[PDB]
RNA sequence: CGCGCCGCGGCGAGCCCGAGGGCCCCGCGGCGGAGCGAGCGCGAGACGCCCCGGGCCCGCCGCGCCCCUGCGGGCGUGC
RNA sequence: GCCCGCCGCGGUGCUGACGCGCAGAUCGCUCGUCGGAGCCGGGCAUGGGGGCGAAAGACUCAUCGAACCGCCUGGUAGCUGGUUGCCUCCGAAAUGUCUCCCAGGACAGCCGCCGCCCGCAGUUGCGGCCCGUAGAGCGCUGGCCGGCGG
RNA sequence: GUGGGCCCCUCCUGGUAAGCAGGACGGGCGAGGCGGGACGAUCCGGACGCCGGGCCAGGGUGCGCCGCCGGGGCCGGAACGGCGUCGGCCG
RNA sequence: CGCGAGGGCCGCACCCGGCGCUGGCGCGACGUGAUUUCUGCCCAGUGCCAGACCGUCACCGUGAAGCGAUCCGCCGAAGCCCUGGUAAACGGCGGGAGUAAUGACUCUCUUAAGGUAGCCAAAUGCCUCGUCGGGCAAUUUCCGACGGCAUGAAUGGAC
RNA sequence: AAGACCCUUUUGAGCUUGACUCCAGCCCGGGCCUGUGGGGCGGGGCCGCCCCGCUCACCCGGUCGCGCGGGGACCCGCCCGGGCGGGGAGUUCGGCUGGGGCGGCGCGCCUGCUACACCGGACCGCAGGCGUCCCACGGCGGGCUCAGCGAGGACCCUCCCGCGGAGCAGAAGGGCACAAGCCCGCCCGACCCGCGCCCCCCGUGCCGGCGCGGGCCGCGAAAGCGGGGCCUACCGAUCCUUCGCCGCCCCGGCCGCGGGCGCGGAGGUGGCAGAAAAGUUACCACAGGGAUAACUGGCUUGUGGCCGCCGAGCGCCCGCAGCGACGCGGCUUUUUGAUCCUUCGAUGUCGGCUCUUCCUACCGUCCGCGCGCACCGGCGCGGAAGCGUCGGAUUGUUCACCCGUUCAAGGGAUCGUGAGCUGGGUUUAGA
RNA sequence: AGCGGCCGCCACCA
């Protein structure tokens, strides 16, 4: 988010900040497969095992 | 519509490149063979260093 | 951005110019739209008469 | 909207009047080897894409429906194209 | 280089230094001569200094009537 | 990855000098840092829609929101500039219709030239038909002050 | 070739209006020399080969600056004020 | 957040390569940004994921017809559809009327949920030089308070 | 320095994405590569699936081939098929317009008015309408007369007069009475084949209408009338597809399928004489444009500002000391608009500081008059531009607001003044 | 326009 859109595909905006979710598929190309590949589930919360 | 992005330039090497020098070697066990395969073969620690 | 949309300032005297022209001295007598009924006669009469047929 | 099941009009096959039952006429499905079919198949071949226009701007919400008058005596066809219109029936008395 | 129109030269129901072969000699196409019809195909005389119009003839589309070799021939009517 | 401070490395303010310069980025005073993610030299590696980037779209030999060199290439422009002697005879348009048309065109008009052929008029008078404007008016469609008599 | 026009006189439309914008018959500048309107593309006359003489349109005739005398009177801009001066109408 | 090597992410025209002389206290992809004290509600939308084969959805294959070209049926992988999970994923987090000068109370329309703890005319407040206190002879600046055109919780809140 | 702002051009480029049209890559299925055996399930009367041994193809390890393994007919590779796919590629992102944009749609048609009595005549001029609706709401014949007013009749009926004051689908204008309206009867001219003219107009097309020659019909005793619904609006090329008549061709022949062709309708282009099409640029552009905005100047003066006329009232009385409502007439260019004449191969664009000169619509001082002028102090008018109109707190501020003093008018000069300065504001690139 | 039951999924030269 700190880059210039030509860049990252994170990059540009006014305010700094991604646009859109951040959960990217498994089959995604080469030069899309940034943030979270293939996340079953997200956040911080307790209880697991 | 862009350039390549970083994680796309480390897989050609170049600068990013692993710095194996002044490393001692691949660490592995000892090779399978007749002696031990059919018995025990023995060996003594000679020294203990930092890789 | 925007020009003039109309005028007929210089077309009066453009249309003088060369005369006001006449139609031609045979379209008074064309046949066009005449009743075919008649023009068909017409033909039957001039075509039976002796001093006026043309046939061989 | 409201067409009579049934007309008396003129059948060139005989020529005269007769009696004429009424049904309505509805574009038949695309052949596969009509000449410009062929011509397009071949002409989409290949690497390039689309290469004939495709129509998107559309504007009219009605189409002129067109009425089959069969011909009782000889079947003989004959075709009536109506103002446009939003509904339309034929009666049913045969 | 191609297309249209105009002028002039030669010859004219004809015209023509293709290429080629022996500033001279010989030299095919082609275009013009008949059109109309999608096509099967059928196929022009009757008048006129010239021009314009009328009439009639040929083809395409239609329809009376007669016949020989026949969905073929003849003769007519109409836009 | 402590503090003052020299060389070094950097580059804050004077919005100082200079700004036809000493100089296609320099000079003076002031200023940041100075044992560390510190500074310097040589060799080597990464090549153009590619590299490299503690990220400014920065840097890649005075060239970078895509280097430089030769060719394709005399690239296309309804757009701006220019377009070289004399006399004589004629002489416009800036309008209608259509156009991804509105700084451009095609057809028509207006003009030139080349012709060819054998009554007429941008006028008055006389005769016949047509029009609904100025004025006038409140019958028609609407609007509007009041006074008598039942 | 042209398909950006503009102005005047009369007649209009929108606008508080405009040297504003949009229309109409006729004329002009454009593409019209010369004189006059001090000065101006379009107003008033007159529209053009090179000269000599004459007549004169429009405007004018104290000096700059070509050209005059005689006669009869008087002595940018609104509503609204004036016993300034000269002339009238009604009582 | 992904991955136990027959793997994962990346290079690369092809052959062949980097991480890797590596092995979960590892490697790789992202966001926030020392400490202290905290980090509320929403899975309706978009995104991601796994569990079942309902509908749809290729070629191949196969049946019936046909002179044949071919026409019509059947069959049915992944995907979508369906069933669930997930906000330190992207993001979102309220109106009218009364009621002791206010409004603890109430009735009502309504959302996926209706902004919690905090903070503020703030480098975020239009109105606006907001109102009150401090300071000055005098202050559209400044500080302390009060409460939102359009404050607010890893878009990290407060200190 | 051929404006970098702004606009136009059928001139670009960087970036984005739910623009349009695609490509690598990856996922999935069958087939070939590809052996040698054993089994289960179902269907149709041989076919389709599924499973699991072995090793010999093919593939992976260890070893200096020093006394060894693991997978396996599956994987890979190749062919064809389907899905994901701004990671990447190419291209597009209407027009008119008192600048552009937001808005609107005189962009294809219709009525009345503008429009100045033949025809024609502009505007993002005025008041409006159209993309439909009806086998009857149509054709013909016959009969009838509508809206109503007045007068009558137990708690709809009758007469009389009745120029249309009703009705005729929907805007407006026009038209119509033994009808063009209403009711009844029968019908389908809301048909077929072939021509011409009118409107718009370049005398091209398209919508719409009108006049004919020939078939076949409807109603009517008959003369007649009829190609919809009284008239003026209600709609669509080439190429392609589809359907219907009668035929012709498939070029070495013949036959059957199939294909093509001549005529006519339908599927549609409303941006309506008819491309297949989304954004952003504060990183930037190119050719041009004063044909066109942002700043001076010019015309105008609504708005701002200033000055007159009248005289309902106020002023204990008393219209005019001082005031002055309801109205009416002017001036100025120090406000802001309106417009687009000059300037886009460039006229440095806010304020302050510094310095000079000008105006008078005069605030203090000077000279006169007036008062609801006793004095003092105020207020009103005429002449008058010589001198004076200041120091500070907050704000970039012009402005404003307060404190203080000898108590403190208003303006102009390219909104005076950047090769005089300053650079706080506005006004590129970072955040 | 195509299958299935207002709905899904699929398709697109005047
Ligand atoms: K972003
Ligand atoms: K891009
Ligand atoms: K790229
Ligand atoms: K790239
Ligand atoms: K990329
Ligand atoms: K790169
Ligand atoms: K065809
Ligand atoms: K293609
Ligand atoms: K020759
Ligand atoms: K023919
Ligand atoms: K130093
Ligand atoms: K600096
Ligand atoms: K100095
Ligand atoms: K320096
Ligand atoms: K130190
Ligand atoms: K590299
Ligand atoms: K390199
Ligand atoms: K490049
Ligand atoms: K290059
Ligand atoms: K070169
Ligand atoms: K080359
Ligand atoms: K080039
Ligand atoms: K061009
Ligand atoms: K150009
Ligand atoms: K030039
Ligand atoms: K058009
Ligand atoms: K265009
Ligand atoms: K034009
Ligand atoms: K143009
Ligand atoms: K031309
Ligand atoms: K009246
Ligand atoms: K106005
Ligand atoms: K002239
Ligand atoms: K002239
Ligand atoms: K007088
Ligand atoms: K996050
Ligand atoms: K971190
Ligand atoms: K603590
Ligand atoms: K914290
Ligand atoms: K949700
Ligand atoms: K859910
Ligand atoms: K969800
Ligand atoms: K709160
Ligand atoms: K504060
Ligand atoms: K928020
Ligand atoms: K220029
Ligand atoms: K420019
Ligand atoms: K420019
Ligand atoms: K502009
Ligand atoms: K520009
Ligand atoms: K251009
Ligand atoms: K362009
Ligand atoms: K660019
Ligand atoms: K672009
Ligand atoms: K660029
Ligand atoms: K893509
Ligand atoms: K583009
Ligand atoms: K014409
Ligand atoms: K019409
Ligand atoms: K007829
Ligand atoms: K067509
Ligand atoms: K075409
Ligand atoms: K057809
Ligand atoms: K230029
Ligand atoms: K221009
Ligand atoms: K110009
Ligand atoms: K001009
Ligand atoms: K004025
Ligand atoms: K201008
Ligand atoms: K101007
Ligand atoms: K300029
Ligand atoms: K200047
Ligand atoms: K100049
Ligand atoms: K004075
Ligand atoms: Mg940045
Ligand atoms: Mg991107
Ligand atoms: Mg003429
Ligand atoms: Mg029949
Ligand atoms: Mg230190
Ligand atoms: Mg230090
Ligand atoms: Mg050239
Ligand atoms: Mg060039
Ligand atoms: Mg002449
Ligand atoms: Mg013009
Ligand atoms: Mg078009
Ligand atoms: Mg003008
Ligand atoms: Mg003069
Ligand atoms: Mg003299
Ligand atoms: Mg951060
Ligand atoms: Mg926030
Ligand atoms: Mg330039
Ligand atoms: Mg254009
Ligand atoms: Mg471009
Ligand atoms: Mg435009
Ligand atoms: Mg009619
Ligand atoms: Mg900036
Ligand atoms: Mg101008
Ligand atoms: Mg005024
Ligand atoms: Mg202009
Ligand atoms: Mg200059
Ligand atoms: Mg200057
Ligand atoms: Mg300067």
């Amino acid at each position: 988010v700190a880059m210039n859109p030509v860049d990252h595909p994170h990059g540009g905006g006014n305010h700094q900040h991604i646009g859109v979710s951040s959960c990217v598929p498994r089959n995604a190309v080469p030069g899309q497969k940034v943030g979270l590949i293939a996340a079953r589930r997200t956040g911080c919360s307790g209880g697991k095992r | 519509m862009g350039r390549r992005i970083r994680v796309q330039r480390k897989g050609a090497g170049s600068v990013f490149r692993a710095h194996v020098a002044r490393r001692l070697g691949a660490a592995k066990l000892r090779a399978n063979d007749f002696a031990e395969r059919t018995g025990s073969v023995r060996g003594v620690v000679k020294a203990i260093l930092h890789d | 951005a925007k020009l003039k949309n109309h005028t007929s300032k210089n077309q009066n005297r453009k249309d003088h110019r060369n005369g006001i022209k006449k139609p031609k001295k045979s379209a008074y007598t064309s046949h066009k739209g005449m009743c075919p009924k008649y023009l068909r006669n017409l033909r039957r009469s001039r075509a039976n008469d002796p001093r006026q047929s043309l046939r061989p | 909207v409201t067409y009579p099941a049934e007309r008396r009009t003129f059948c060139k096959r005989e020529g005269k009047h007769t009696v004429h039952k009424a049904s309505l006429y509805k574009k038949g499905k695309d052949s596969l080897l009509a000449q410009g079919k062929r011509r397009y198949d071949r002409k989409q071949r290949g690497f390039g894409g689309q290469t004939k226009p495709i129509f998107r701007r559309k504007a009219k919400t009605t189409k002129k429906q067109v009425i089959r008058l069969t011909c009782s005596s000889c079947k003989c066809q004959t075709f009536q194209v109506l103002k446009r219109c939003h509904r339309l029936e034929i009666s049913r008395l045969g």
